[PDB]
């Protein structure tokens, strides 16, 4: 996850934060999800009006190799 | 008679032909000497200076009497690949250490000999401790079995996670998040290794307010918590002072740091645990100034082993998952070595000596560094249910906030432990159980959508 | 083999196991000292005993001797020092006589030896 | 970018350090020095975890040069805030800068050459229990590098035959005497016998020459409670110095040791070992210059130096560049002997220089010039292997050293004429004469593996 | 190198360029000297006989090497208005003081250079403390922050009341106006310096008595509440 | 007595002279030490003023060099010595080292006079 010959992680691109998909930057239910657990309307279910997430792979390093995105061994 | 003068080593401390007793102490290094000195001599030289022997031939000898006192070299073979390579082996009287000190043992195996300038490298592999030295010694405070009974935890591997960057805070804002963190549904609670007292956080009112934390979430659940405190300093008087606090305030465990710190303090930290009744956590730290590169330093497995006869219950031992085939037999031998009662000799996995360790505690080791809820199965089937999983950003992580990211983990484990209670392979479905789990439980959800499936 | 003869053989520490010294050799270190601008001085004293106490370490008695006059400050040239010592031999024929330095940057004395013994 | 300021002005209260880096090849270097700085103080880049002031709590590289030579090799600088160590602990310290850095696996070695202390962060700590100049008055030598030498063989004596030899040993001209560093306590002599026989050979030994002599007694042990336990004994016997290692025993153990020396007045001698499992490869490990400066800030009054003629490693100008950072009271920045920093103690006490390990009679106009009179010189083996006996060998180790001195003050080269000064001498003295037979042609030649 | 014999001050205190380090200590009196003295020789007394200086020249200064210990007064400036008056200013090696003391500060600064027979008045006004000296002290127990986490009170000063002049009272009668106090709704209660122990009330009982009404008005109110 | 009369502001200044202490509240007090004729009783010297000298230069000097001085200045016919008011332990020289050599001066000045010395 790191882009040619640079150790930053691709995905966040050195940022730590990625988009909030459910809501497709809007931070609105656009539908009832699971089951009549949720709405369409209400703040969406994830990032619960934010449009933000975590990135998987750097846990908010936006480089690889350390002691947050590695195993350990 | 005296002759004055200078002599080779090869002529009184190389024993080709010799029976090894069972009251003996063996070690094993791997050695590449420099271009003119034929092995044999390199050998004898090494076992020379490190029992009893100089440079030029004493008169002071004629009266003690060696071949009782004296290390000998009985065997030498050259190493597959290498031109330059070889192992020796040297063997130890037992009347030529103190009992029950590791810091004797350390400075007469390797005090003065990795600097001759006669070598370019040497490596310590492994170490055989007859049953007659270890019965000198006390070994860890409480077991496993023992600390088990104390906590009424059955059937699971525990669960942990720590404060990640987050410092310059105040004590009552760390005091909320390991209280949240608690009331999540974890077990343990650890700190940071570079705090001990500073000018943004002094350590008493860090205790008082943790202490404060823990009964409060306690009540709620109706189960056994606790949180490590650390316990390093710069003198012996400030660690009795802090360890005498933390029992004052009826804690249940303590932290300590025993490669920087020392083999004193730690020991005389063991003893006063034994005496009054809590548990000792160890943490590995500048562990890779030694052990990383392979022709020159100490392997691990020894130091394993000397924290098993100084005392401990807890220790990190590193994760194993992402190693590939032919590696990680090390790891699963040098676990081996830490829990059980009787290793056999195998080369394949690193074993050099067959050890025994007539009835003595075992260690629980710890493995941690960026884990996610999908590496459950993989981490439950290797180690199996006698470890402690340490949890860092994939805690704290969660888009609901800290309580609500406990319950995945919880949750995640829980499933886990119950597919393999039914006959279901951990190893192949994999991917499959977790997904089946987050079909009931929304905070298993949203965490399945920010950490993604491994393949 | 021969053996180190253990009776009635006191040493004077530095420059005790050479030969015996000369007016030459004397006045041979008395310019190292000048060249190096250290100040001179003498002193005197009838006997070199040693005293220790019971139980205090690092205490030591007959460490102290008595001033001639004054340290030489402003000195540069050698033979003044040594009339210096003719008249303290005059004056005391039964006592040690001791020639010792000084250096004001580092606060230590730099050199001592025995030139006179009764 | 952003832990990489290429201007940040570093201020006066801060702790600087120097690292030599290898990358994997692809990894820019600009890129590694902020990864090594982040991993480091907190491990992060971005500040997506902060939002709770930060910032000043984190490591900046400042600067970044490549070294001449090599095509892969470069010297890092990291600048570390005032607020994150605490008062009086050198164990913090070493587990705040080096602790995670050295398993980083986007590089493949790492080595620490120097650091550099504030005075605002020096005072806190109490520094060596004497120094120099008080050791010197309380012994009365003036003027010349003080002798010594170690027992033989190492494991197998008894106590009384242990006392018997330090007393001919003592009595033939030498001025102190110590125990192998592997001799604490064992079935074959325990340590309460073995100080009263020292203690009655030290005394006999002083009534007869007529001069202060003294013995190094090892108060190493397992735990705290012996370890303070052999000390008082010391006390109460009267004797003046003591022995103990500091790498193998601990730093907090070696701290409560030097306030109990200073408290109660006695001398304090250290042993390096283990050490060469850290600093002997060029491109792994911490080097000897920052563990001597550790140990000057944590105290004591005597460190072994290492010789350059012996049986182990050693360079001459590395060695005469930390000598000076352990005698000296302010030091210039100079690269041709490994100073990166300009250090200033601010009034604090030095330590004297210890040499041993394989030498003879054939070597004094040398360590005579690389180590002025400020030094000690330790000879073991060149006592015990004399052809006559123990006291006909201190005779001749002295008559050398007086040689040598006399010659230097009357205005003598000491590289140029030494075997003369040397074959000069031994005219008049029949025991000198002996040891330059049976020691003539045995030097140690090898290749330097830690060149610089 | 000796000359035995009485010299003036201004011809070894008195610095009139010199540059201050960081290490330095800093000082500034107003004086008031008496008809006859120049302003230069006063200020130079001052430095001189509160650092390393007598009255008549001894021999044992050529062992110690001074320039490395000794004040030096670098800058005088007259007072406007007045017409003998001046403010003087001193500089103090960093070697001269013990590491965590405050008596031996003031033992050292101000000792006694307030009593010659040369000046008529003096006065201290400002100190510089370098950050190499502060370090040696420990400072306040807990600070600002950390009572307020203690005491769990934001956002407003805090209030407080004292025993006015009810002198000559049994301890009983002292408690009851405490608990009647701090159930009013106030913070903190004071004493009176003045009341140590004396025949009319000892201190034990009068502790006893005090404590028994602080948790009693603490228990009805939910409030932390101290005196 | 005084700890607020001394801000009155319808005053301009205030200066204590003169206090009387009854003999009922004096009894509860221990006082000197030892006094007068017991100090004279212990040093054995009746008849003349006693004589005393402080040393100089005021901070500067070693320890070594600090104990040479007090045995000439003993040696000569004082009775006392003492330390400058502001000698405490300061880095350039500690208090356990000047104790010790101060002692050696005494008992060795002791020794050859025939008097009884002190410090
Ligand atoms: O044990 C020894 O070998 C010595 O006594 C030397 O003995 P000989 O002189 O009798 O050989 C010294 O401890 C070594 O020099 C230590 O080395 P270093 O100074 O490097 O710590
Ligand atoms: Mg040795
Ligand atoms: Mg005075």
């Amino acid at each position: 996850g790191t882009k040619p010959n640079s150790l930053v992680c691709a995905n966040c691109e050195g940022e730590g934060c990625v988009a909030c998909s459910q809501c497709k930057g809007g931070g609105v239910n656009l539908i009832d999800h699971f089951n009549g657990q949720f709405k369409a309307g209400a703040l969406c279910w994830l990032c619960r009006g934010k449009k933000e997430v975590l990135c998987g792979d750097c846990n908010g390093a936006g480089f690889i190799g350390g002691f947050l995105s590695t195993f350990d061994e | 008679g005296f002759k004055a003068g200078v002599k080779d080593y090869r002529l009184t401390y190389y024993t080709p032909d010799y029976e090894t007793k069972d009251t003996d102490i063996l070690a094993a290094f791997r050695m590449t000497p420099q271009p003119g000195v034929p092995p044999e001599e390199a050998g004898a030289a090494v076992a020379a200076e490190s029992s009893t022997g100089t440079w030029t031939t004493v008169w002071t000898d004629g009266l003690t009497s060696l071949d009782r006192y004296k290390g000998r070299c009985y065997d030498i073979e050259p190493v597959a690949g290498e031109e330059n390579q070889y192992i020796a082996y040297v063997a130890y009287p037992l009347d030529l250490f103190e009992e029950g000190s590791v810091t004797n043992m350390f400075t007469s195996i390797v005090g003065n000999v990795f600097g001759f300038k006669a070598l370019r490298a040497l490596r310590l592999e492994d170490l055989r401790i007859p049953p007659a030295y270890s019965k000198t010694f006390q070994g860890p405070p409480h077991g496993i079995q023992v600390e088990r009974d104390k906590l009424n935890k059955y059937g699971r591997p525990l669960l942990g996670c720590t404060i990640k960057p987050k410092l310059g805070l105040s004590a009552k804002n760390y005091g909320r998040a390991v209280y949240e963190c608690l009331r999540g549904g974890l077990d343990f609670t650890k700190d940071d290794e570079n705090v001990n007292s500073q000018p943004f956080m002094r350590w008493r009112d860090r205790f008082l307010f943790v202490a404060e934390a823990i009964f409060k979430s306690q009540a709620e659940t109706g189960e056994i918590k606790g949180h490590y405190l650390n316990a390093t300093a710069g003198t012996c008087e400030e660690m009795m002072k802090r360890a005498q606090f933390a029992r004052e305030l009826g804690m249940p465990i303590v932290m300590h740091d025993y490669l920087t710190g020392g083999f004193t303090a730690n020991t005389t930290l063991a003893h006063y645990c034994r005496d009054n009744g809590l548990l000792l956590h160890i943490h590995r730290a500048m562990h890779a100034v030694i052990d990383r590169q392979r022709n020159h330093g100490i392997h691990f497995r020894v130091l394993a082993k000397a924290l098993r006869m100084s005392g401990g219950d807890h220790i990190h031992s590193g994760t194993v998952v992402g190693k590939l085939e032919g590696e990680r037999e090390v790891t699963l031998g040098f676990v081996d070595l830490l829990r059980d009662d009787y290793i056999e000799k195998d080369r394949s996995r690193g074993i050099y000596f067959t050890q025994d360790w007539v009835s003595m505690p075992g260690v629980l080791p710890v493995a941690s560094g960026g884990i996610h809820v999908w590496h459950m199965p993989a981490l439950t089937e290797i180690f199996g249910d006698d470890s402690v999983l340490q949890f860092g950003g994939g805690t704290l992580g969660h888009p609901w906030g800290n309580a609500p990211g406990a319950v995945a983990n919880r949750v995640a484990l829980e499933a886990c432990v119950q597919a393999r209670n039914e006959g279901r392979d951990l190893a192949r479905e994999g991917n499959d159980i977790i997904r089946e789990a987050s079909k009931w439980s929304p905070e298993l959800a949203a965490a399945c959508e920010v950490w993604k499936e491994i393949k | 083999m021969q053996v180190w003869n253990p009776i009635d053989n006191p040493k004077f520490e530095t420059l005790s196991y050479l030969p015996p010294l000369t007016d030459n050799q004397i006045a041979r270190e008395i310019d190292y000292m000048l060249r190096n601008k250290w100040i001179p001085c003498l002193e005197f004293d009838p006997s070199g005993t040693i005293t220790t106490l019971p139980g205090q370490p690092g205490y030591y008695g007959g460490r102290y001797w008595t001033m001639w006059k004054l340290p030489m400050f402003g000195c540069n040239n050698a033979g003044y020092v040594l009339r210096e010592i003719e008249h303290c031999k005059n004056a005391y024929p039964g006592c040690f006589i001791r020639v010792l330095g000084f250096d004001n940057i580092r606060q230590v004395q730099c050199c001592a030896f025995i030139v006179h013994k009764p």
